[PDB]
């Protein structure tokens, strides 16, 4: 994941 | 309640127009609740929590938020001035590294994390999750985030940022959560949020004001922002014995101002968070  | 020169999206969230500037809500302010905040973490003593945050989990080698994501999401949730739910309880999860990345394995320990961990906090009025955050599909992550739903816990997360079909993105294509798109201060879909059938509603994604690292302000656009407003609602209204956590996303989508939005593909739900609050 990544931050959105 | 009214605070003025609100950041436009609480603004937003408390009237049936855009363009108005002024927050109101109830002054219980979602006191008694709690939100779990699972990011990059969140820097707990920003005078803007008042000493209602705190960090109760990290997966790295430090607590702290060494990205800032994280700390924005948590004043859009419960800051004094920038937050939905002034007066609720903020508990910090960093599941992501200070350069934002988070092996899905760790987002899954940080989800069945707060299932568990809420046990261990006073939360009378009732328990929130907002996980601005996520990747490609995965079943997995699909079924932490429904477990968390399950277990008792609003859970709110980010459509994603890609302009594309919410359903091939995780936490985000799970059904059972509430799923977030972003709109902007016109009632534009924002551009770059994510759509599709997934979604349950929108919030304030565009220019959103909010807390930063080393004690400041920035203000950023992700459906990132948009869910921690949808979180903060939730609080919100929880606290005032509206809906419980099993509810929440249905009852915001039934009080939601319908039709308001423009560049809503056909087939996305034409629906932005609003309090319904009437002084
Ligand atoms: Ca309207
Ligand atoms: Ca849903």
């Amino acid at each position: 994941a990544a931050p959105f | 309640a009214a605070q003025t020169n609100a950041p436009w999206g609480l603004a937003r969230i408390s009237s049936t127009s855009p363009g108005t500037s002024t927050y109101y809500y109830d002054e219980s302010a979602g006191q008694g609740s709690c939100v779990y905040v699972i990011d990059t973490g969140i820097e707990a003593s920003h005078p803007e929590f008042e000493g209602r945050a705190q960090m109760v989990k990290t997966y790295y080698y430090s607590s702290r938020d060494g990205n800032g994501h994280g700390t924005h999401c948590a004043g859009t949730v419960g800051s004094r001035t920038y937050g939905v739910a002034k007066k609720t309880q903020l508990f910090g999860v960093k599941v992501l590294d200070d350069n934002g990345s988070g092996q899905y394995s760790t987002i899954i320990a940080g989800m069945d994390f707060v299932a568990s961990d809420k046990n261990n906090r006073n939360c009378p009025k009732g328990v929130v999750a907002s996980l601005s955050l996520g990747g490609g599909y995965s079943s997995s992550v699909n079924s932490a985030a429904a477990r968390l739903q399950s277990s008792g816990v609003m859970v709110a997360v980010a459509a994603g940022n890609n302009n594309a079909d919410a359903r091939n993105y995780s936490p985000a294509s799970e059904p059972s959560v509430c799923t977030v798109g972003a709109s902007d201060r016109y009632d534009r879909r924002s551009s770059f949020s994510n759509y599709g059938s997934v979604l349950d509603i929108f919030g304030p994604g565009t220019d959103i004001l909010s807390t930063w690292i080393g004690g400041s302000t920035r203000s950023i656009s992700g459906t990132s922002m948009a869910t921690p407003h949808v979180a903060g609602l939730a609080a919100y209204l929880m606290t005032l014995g509206k809906t419980t956590a099993a509810s929440a996303c249905r009852y915001i989508a039934d009080t939601a101002n319908k039709g308001d939005l423009s560049n809503i593909p056909f087939g996305t739900v034409n629906l932005l968070a609003y309090n319904n609050y009437q002084a």
